[PDB]
């Protein structure tokens, strides 16, 4: 029966709408998106559209707040809407349902806030997906044919998790004959089947209470939002805080309660599987683009990876190279060949070793941090868990670093067996498990970043790298540069250290005074002012914002795709031969990985140059980076 | 009618089963129509499954639309309700079944002799209605609906022998043509026609599923068939036929197996592969119901794409866990197109007579085919031999006695790191078509252990095999063999030598049968090879695991300025077009090579005694060489029997690649030269 | 739920109503006449239509067999449709209801033949209105009102009744609280109510077999059809035959079966309560106007009442004046004058006064036939049922607007005339009896036929003697007519011939042997102008449908006023009437002024005269004095 409630609140929800045109050209966007892809083929992009909860709370306190608290009556009634909305919209020839995104207040929770006072009411609970059921469909109309009458008969079904509001229960058995007693066949394909996944939200081990057992909570996820997160993610499911069950009131000790999900933001966190994307406005793709045209583009790009260390500029080339890294070529026999390339310090304690790796883990969209043997080889890769519930595989460091980083801290540390486990996917880049009737190769595209003081300490000149680096021969190849650094008393360069260190802890934030501690920010950032920065601890280059750079690469690695030319591989295969063929005691065996790694940073710097082709200029940078790596050679 | 509604559906179901019937009389284009050809033949027993192909149906379909007449989409209705099509399809084959041309022999099974007795009965209880119903005295056109309406006979489903299956409509007529992920198969795909493409994991037996179970009722003489059509059933006390229902008599009704309908079941489970797993995800997998006579044509490894219906079940999982009429899906096999075909199914039809004849006519089989596999490698071509011999393989020889030789071969590729020999052991994985990448340590520990674990669908304890029992009768493709635990050694010991594995641990007292050839890529000791240290020294193999290697490699780095560049040119170009830089060259496609070389395995060369007695010769002065420089620093070791078998082995696999049916001085020539040249990289 | 079966049955019902475009411009008219009817406020008709149930066999056998056979699924989805024509007429910014004429083949049945075989079958069953329960209202919406929150709540009720299809049983609970525990105030007023009636359908006496108990059914009429019968109707009820209840079924002797009320038709009958209305076409109304221009109409009409009756011309014409009847008048103070004519006939046996009065009964709009000792004062009048207490409407109160034709009044006892006395003069029935003080309408026309008192009208005695009744009744007839059997050979030939050519007279289309079948002639209530034989053989004779149009016509359309050339006729024929002594058969009172001016505005009425002129006063003075004096020019 039609009520008079609903209705206004449909009106004021279509005022809303049609007040903020935002939405209704979102859903302009996603139906004539939808009817191309009809036309194209004689990804449907699905029925969903995001709401700004501050936006709605500026239109109408009411209907925010009832939203917020009210969702059970206020929800449906805006779905109304924007159904009826669409309808209107879509002149050309399944209802429409919400996302909500914006400030909860104090509503945004966390699975250990998450009290009763909370239910029935729209609730954004953050937190580590750990438990993901297979998604498992749910029928909701099953079409049945008659054979004696030969016409088709159709029944719907619903349940508690479906339906906000709560209608009437009311059994749904399955029609197994007509009302004239003919007997009935099930036509699936003709049903409608959708999707239905419950996965387990628990308090982020970021913020939990040490020492203490975790607080849990199911999100009920439905059609779209299956399958949208994996265990291991971090997530913000802002959804209604339903409460189900008869609570064994009814004479059969608490009420189930769940979150029924709305929207699933994947989150992005250091060491967390979750890729950090980032949007390129026009103004920035502009700048972007304009900024590449320099000749100095790579020394300016460079001095911005770690302005706080002072020097060690071949390594902070080395690693931005890394982080745009190369192009893998795959072939038609099935040969995969590597396009990533792998960066391993070694040098005296105090090298800054470990600050490049903390921020190459800062900086990256996707990566890793382990230390040396807290992730052992079983850490590393992947292994069976052997779950009761059968023979799962979890995926350890490396396969969770899938075009990624992986910052190994303390690589010398770690144990041969561990260091026996890498080599596949430092070079193949699969893990093999092969175990306990379970054969898989997982793909882990990883590019690898140690760090490793010698075995002596500190770096002995008077031995030869061999006895210093005492890493086997077959792990220093996969390695394409091996840096060694040392801590050299020099008078000049340690002055220059200590100023650029005294300039450094003398920086006050923007927004602080001189004796205010310095709050730490976790900094969530979600998978979806002017270029240059003005501090600069090292005084004259201009130095971009980390943020830029982020957007730089992101641009660099998705648009460009170069391809080698003649000209440099004419100039690759002579320093390949003038290296293999001639001896200066280098500190890395010279292989035919040396040649791949070559060419792998042609690439890279080519990558960043923003060129379709591989130039004489990446070859020679290339070439100059190796021989600085190996000879020590710098001009 | 309230309760059930009904909807107007553009599908017309009597029109399409008059154009099912039309299509299965009159198609003739690929003696008479083929589908009537097939029917007869199922008629006279030969034949127990019907492939309808899609693919006959869209050019029939296309037929009859170019001479004018209207034809519905048939072909897209069946990928859209394929379920109901089946029924469609055999209720067609009931109403055009063919008359038997030869009847029923003692030599046939018991199934056509129960299904003969069956419909002998239906026409003797429809004659003898009839009749009766003429002598009461009331034209056949008029009686046979009144006796058909007041007869009790057996139904069509339990009088039919023949299995049905569809063919998905290949890809190449231009949605059950594209092949998908296990991801993407979505709740939106239920109940059509879909190809999922993955990797086979877990077969389990094939045991008998009930489609109709028969009882017995002695007291009224009926027998009563109570379909089943889930994971389980209930049988009956009372006979629930017309007079035991009906008569004060009470019958006692017994189930009868051997009357009953049972049908080979099997329910495997495939695999997302590794190409198909999005980024930072698992391969996640989909269970299978082979059933029928499609059974045993799925093995674990097997890369495959499986055409079949994606049917939902009942949930059957936890209670409080479900929230609404939640349901369990599977996917029932149809068709199965193998990537990757078997050695043991090679027959050599005509047209893979000429594909295999244009292969001989391009002369020097062996050295394209050697240079064929893994393109992109250069210089590395005496490997490349071998590793062909070894993918050919030598003979097995059982003599009356019960001496087994092993007849294959197992090749190691000892080098310096940088050599591609992991990329020489991968390209081999494509080309074998069953074989595993072991590779590491620790992961092969429970590999190779083949213990024992209880299978979900039987119960059944069956045991479970390691990555080696996987890999029979292929190349094991053992990697980083050095940096492997010794315990394994100890095993690959015994699967070199007796092709099998024998276990004696708690719980498991047999012996498994592992006839499979090894393929080891491994890095000398200390690392790079040291020239200074002996190479027996240096290897690390002890004197009986390398006794076992038929040719042990040595594949050393030394660097030159000539072969350096030529290298370093043919990688720069491997990189900047994908392609192998030899212009004038062909790259053998590897479905021509997999099938010569399974043309090669058929052919079983012997010996001829010139060929022998320079064998022996060789032996002699190989045995008498090694013990002269036993303890010299360019030793080998020390020749063994073996020796002598393994170049047996080599000769006899070389002889295969010229299908010669018998060796000649030349295989074993080119045999010695390979064993001498495997060491010949160190100086 | 959308239905694909209804889906199609309504738009194959929306085709049939396009086809058939006069029930879409009946509905127009229907709209455009509401909206009339709204607009000079700054009656409502119902909407309902007639589908003539002949047309859609003709365009649909299946739709209409399926209507015929199983009307549970088909009349929904054609009111359905209905609706859907109105609305998209209707762009101007209650669903339509249908009913249904035409043949019902063998589901046309009486309250013996509803067998259970008929039952959920669109039936018309035929027979007499005996028990009318109140019309009640019944509520389907009930509208609340909750003082805190100050919305409106509503809640809508329904039964088996209501609905053709059986519904899901919910049980009708009244809201006295809102959902949130608030208090409700029930708003009449803002609540829809349905009118209720319950009808019992008795089998029809005049069908019904003699000696056996009869058999009646129950009929169920809701919102537009209540109060469309009055007990003692004869009609024609059409509906479906449900059954209703568990019947026992159900632990606590067979189902409760009622005729749910599709379409009531008051059927028209001889001697019944029912007038019977005939539709005057346009070509109707210009041929009786036409005829109307006729100088001797008055002539024409008169011969064509009784062609098989020789003779009896004056009475003849004083009949046919009784029919179009005089003008009443209601003075603003309150008085009434009669403005009926009464016809008294005595004579003697075989004078044919009672096929005269069985012709006025057969002819006349609502007539009712009563016998004089058989039927008495309770008969007449009115009487009170002592079950609580309630009025029975007898003869003269049944038909008011008509005429009472009494047999044998010579017969009738001297109670029963008394009784009739004021009934005669006054028009009025009053009870004042047993509590019940009430005064019944009842403004009828008597004409009776009485035998005189020694058997024949002998003429030696005086008039008195003969007619042997109370002067005051004598008064109130307004024409008194003696006719005598007396023997005269031209008259008897004549009647002789007359009667013998009656008697050889065949139907259009029987044979010359064959026996003539009768039929009961059950006109439903809402060719030539002349007739091919003439029994008396030139004067024209009318087809007495047609006669009956015209009288319709004329009662209806024309009211005659008095005009001074008239008055003066009339005043100086009554005066010389009562001042001069001629042994008349009548005395004179004012009654004879009454009915010479009721005469004169009949005679206006029979020429569709505005007003009366001198020939009108001069043709009721001379049949007055026929009557009285026994004597013309
Ligand atoms: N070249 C440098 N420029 C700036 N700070 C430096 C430099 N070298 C070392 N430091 C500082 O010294 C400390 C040690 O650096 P860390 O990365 O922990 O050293 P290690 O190489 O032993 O891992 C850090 O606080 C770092 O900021
Ligand atoms: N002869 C060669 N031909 C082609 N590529 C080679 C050759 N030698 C080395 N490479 C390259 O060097 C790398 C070493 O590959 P891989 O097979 O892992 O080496 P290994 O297992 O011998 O240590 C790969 O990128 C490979 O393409
Ligand atoms: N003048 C007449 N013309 C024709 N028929 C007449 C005439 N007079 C009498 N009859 C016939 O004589 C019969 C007696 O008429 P009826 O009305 O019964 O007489 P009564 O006056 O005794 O009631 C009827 O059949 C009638 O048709
Ligand atoms: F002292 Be460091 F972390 F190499
Ligand atoms: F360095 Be390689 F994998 F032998
Ligand atoms: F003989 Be009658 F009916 F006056
Ligand atoms: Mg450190
Ligand atoms: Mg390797
Ligand atoms: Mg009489
Ligand atoms: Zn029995």
């Amino acid at each position: 029966a039609p009520d008079a409630v609903f209705g206004d609140r449909v009106r004021r929800f279509q005022e809303f709408l049609d007040t903020f045109t935002s939405y209704r050209d979102s859903v302009r966007s996603i139906q004539v998106y939808n009817s191309n892809n009809a036309a194209n083929y004689n990804n449907i992009l699905p029925h969903r559209i995001i709401i700004s909860l501050d936006d709605l709370r500026e239109f109408d306190r009411s209907f925010w707040s009832g939203i917020l608290v009210e969702p059970a009556y206020f929800i449906p009634p805006a779905e109304k809407a924007l159904t009826d909305l669409a309808d209107s919209m879509d002149d050309v020839p399944h209802p429409w349902k919400l996302s909500f995104k914006g400030s909860f207040g104090a509503h945004a929770l966390s699975p250990r806030t998450l009290t009763a006072q909370h239910l029935n009411k729209l609730v954004s609970v953050e937190g580590i997906v750990t438990k993901t059921s297979l998604v498992r469909p749910k029928l909701i109309r099953s079409v049945h044919y008659a054979a004696k009458t030969g016409r088709f008969h159709y029944r719907d079904y619903t349940d508690a998790t479906t339906t906000l509001t709560t209608r009437i229960p009311t059994p749904a058995i399955y029609p197994t004959e007509d009302t004239e007693g003919n007997k009935l066949t099930t036509e699936y394909g003709y049903s409608t089947f959708i999707d239905h996944q419950r996965i387990t939200v628990q308090e982020m081990p970021e913020m939990a209470p040490a020492g203490q057992l975790p607080r849990s909570i199911d999100v009920i996820l439905d059609d779209d939002l299956v399958d949208k997160t994996k265990p291991g993610d971090r997530v913000n499911v802002v959804g209604v805080f339903k409460s189900l069950g008869a609570g064994g009131m009814n004479q059969s000790i608490g009420f189930k309660t769940l979150i029924l999900g709305n929207t699933v933001y994947p989150l992005h966190a250091r060491s967390t599987g979750v890729a950090a994307r980032q949007m390129l406005t026009d103004f920035d793709i502009r700048n972007i683009n304009k900024l590449s045209k320099k000749k100095d583009i790579f020394d300016i790009l460079s001095q911005s990876l770690a302005p706080s260390i002072y020097g060690h500029d071949h390594i902070k080339k080395a690693i931005l190279l890394m982080l745009m890294g190369g192009v893998e070529k795959n072939l038609e026999n099935g040969s995969h060949l590597r396009g990533d390339i792998n960066i391993l310090m070694v040098g005296d304690p105090s090298t800054a070793k470990s600050q490049l790796l903390r921020f190459v883990l800062n900086t990256a969209s996707l990566a890793i941090a382990t230390t040396g043997r807290g992730s052992s080889g079983v850490g590393l890769t992947a292994a069976v868990t052997t779950d009761r519930e059968e023979r799962r595989l979890e995926a350890g460091a490396m396969v969770l670093a899938d075009r990624g980083v992986v910052c190994i801290d303390e690589f010398d540390k770690m144990t041969d067996v561990d260091r026996v486990a890498i080599h596949e996917v430092m070079e193949q880049q699969t893990v093999t498990i092969a175990k306990a009737g379970i054969h898989t190769t997982l793909n882990a595209r990883c590019s690898v970043i140690a760090a490793a003081n010698p075995v002596f300490g500190q770096y002995d000149v008077n031995r030869d790298p061999h006895q210093n680096i005492a890493l086997p021969d077959s792990l220093l190849s996969r390695f394409d540069l091996l840096f060694v650094v040392t801590d050299d008393i020099n008078e000049i360069r340690d002055r220059s250290i200590s100023e650029h260190v005294l300039r450094t802890h003398r920086y006050l934030p923007p927004g602080y005074l001189e004796g205010e501690p310095v709050r730490e920010r976790l900094n969530l950032s979600l998978a979806v002012d002017h270029v240059f920065e003005k501090f600069n601890p090292l005084l004259i280059p201009k130095l971009v914002t980390i943020p830029f750079l982020r957007k730089y690469v992101q641009y660099a690695k998705e648009r460009v795709i170069p391809q080698l030319t003649q000209e440099a591989i004419n100039v690759i295969v002579k320093n390949y031969t003038d290296l293999r063929n001639d001896d200066n005691t280098k500190k890395s065996p010279i292989t035919a990985r040396t040649l791949e790694t070559l060419i792998r940073l042609a690439t890279a710097h080519a990558k960043v140059r923003l060129s379709k082709t591989v130039n004489k200029v990446d070859a020679k940078v290339a070439a100059n980076l190796l021989r600085f790596a190996l000879l020590g050679e710098d001009i | 009618s309230a309760a059930l509604p009904s909807i107007q559906l553009p599908v017309d179901y009597n029109n399409l089963f008059n154009e099912i019937t039309d299509f299965l009389v009159t198609f003739k284009q690929d003696k008479g129509p083929k589908y009537m050809a097939m029917l007869q033949k199922v008629a006279n027993r030969e034949l127990n499954s019907v492939i309808i192909d899609l693919d006959d149906i869209l050019q029939y379909q296309n037929e009859k639309f170019l001479q004018g007449t209207q034809a519905d989409d048939l072909v897209s209705a069946i990928q859209q309700n394929a379920n109901h099509f089946t029924e469609l399809f055999c209720r067609a084959i009931d109403n055009n079944m063919p008359l038997p041309t030869k009847e029923i022999d003692y030599k046939d099974d018991v199934l056509d002799v129960i299904l003969n007795q069956r419909r002998l009965r239906n026409e003797r209880m429809l004659s003898d209605r009839t009749n009766e119903i003429r002598s009461e005295n009331l034209m056949n056109d008029a009686l046979r609906e009144v006796v058909e309406d007041e007869t009790e006979l057996f139904p069509p489903n339990l009088t039919r022998r023949y299995f049905l299956y569809f063919k998905p409509l290949s890809q190449n007529c231009a949605i059950s043509s594209k092949p998908l992920s296990v991801r993407q198969i979505k709740g939106d795909f239920l109940g059509q026609l879909i190809t999922v493409r993955g990797i086979i994991t877990r077969v389990s037996d094939v045991k008998p599923a009930v489609e109709v179970i028969a009882y017995t009722c002695d007291q009224c003489g009926y027998e009563v068939f109570q379909e089943v059509n889930s994971r389980t059933f209930t049988p009956l006390s009372e006979c629930t036929s017309e007079e035991c229902s009906q008569n004060q008599t009470k019958g006692q009704l017994f189930m009868s197996t051997r009357a009953s309908k049972f049908s080979a079941f099997q329910e495997c489970k495939i695999q997302e592969l590794s190409q198909q797993v999005p980024v930072g995800h698992i391969p996640r997998s989909l269970n299978i119901h082979v059933n029928g006579t499609l059974v045993r044509s799925l093995s674990p490894g097997d890369i495959v794409d499986v055409t079949g219906i994606f049917l939902p079940a009942p949930y059957t999982g936890f209670k409080a866990l479900k929230a609404g009429l939640l349901t369990e899906t599977y996917l029932e096999a149809q068709f199965v197109r193998q990537h990757k075909k078997k050695f043991a199914s090679f027959s050599l039809t005509s047209d893979v007579e000429e594909r295999v004849m244009e292969l001989i006519t391009s002369g020097d089989v062996y050295n394209r085919l050697a240079k064929s596999i893994a393109p992109e490698i250069y210089g590395n071509l005496d490997v490349k031999k071998a590793l062909l011999l070894l993918l050919v393989g030598g003979v097995d020889k059982r003599v009356g006695d019960g001496m087994k030789i092993r007849g294959d071969i197992n090749v190691c590729l000892m080098g310096d790191p940088g050599v591609a020999k992991s990329q020489l052991l991968k390209a081999i994985c494509k080309i074998s078509p069953r074989g595993v990448y072991t590779t590491g340590k620790g992961s092969s520990g429970v590999g190779l252990t083949a213990a024992v674990m209880k299978d979900p669908v039987t119960d059944e304890m069956i045991l479970e095999g390691g990555a080696l029992v996987l890999a029979d009768n292929g190349i094991c493709c053992i990697d980083e063999f050095d940096k492997m635990d010794e315990s394994d050694r100890t095993a690959i010991h015994e699967v070199m030598e007796q092709q099998t594995i024998s276990i004696s641990k708690a719980g498991i007292n047999t012996t498994l049968n592992a006839r499979t050839s090894i393929l080891a890529a491994a890095n000398p000791l200390y690392g790079r090879y040291n020239p200074r240290l002996s190479p027996l020294d240096n290897i690390n193999l002890p004197a009986a695991l390398l006794s076992r290697f038929d040719i042990l490699f040595l594949m050393l780095d030394i660097p030159s300025r000539d072969d350096d560049e030529k290298l370093a040119e043919h990688v720069t170009y491997v990189h900047m077009h994908n392609k192998q830089p030899d212009l004038d060259f062909t790259p053998v496609e590897p479905s021509k090579m997999r099938e010569y070389i399974a043309y090669a395995k058929t052919k079983r060369p012997v010996m001829s005694e010139a060929v022998n007695d320079y064998v022996v010769q060789a032996y002699i002065r190989l045995r008498q060489d090694s013990k002269r420089e036993m303890d010299s620093k360019f030793s080998f070791g020390q020749a063994t029997p073996r020796t002598l078998l393994g170049i047996i082995r080599l000769s006899q696999a070389l002889a295969k690649l010229r299908l010669a049916d018998m060796v000649d001085i030349d295989d074993v020539e080119e045999a010695l030269r390979l064993v001498r040249v495997s060491k010949e990289s160190l100086y």
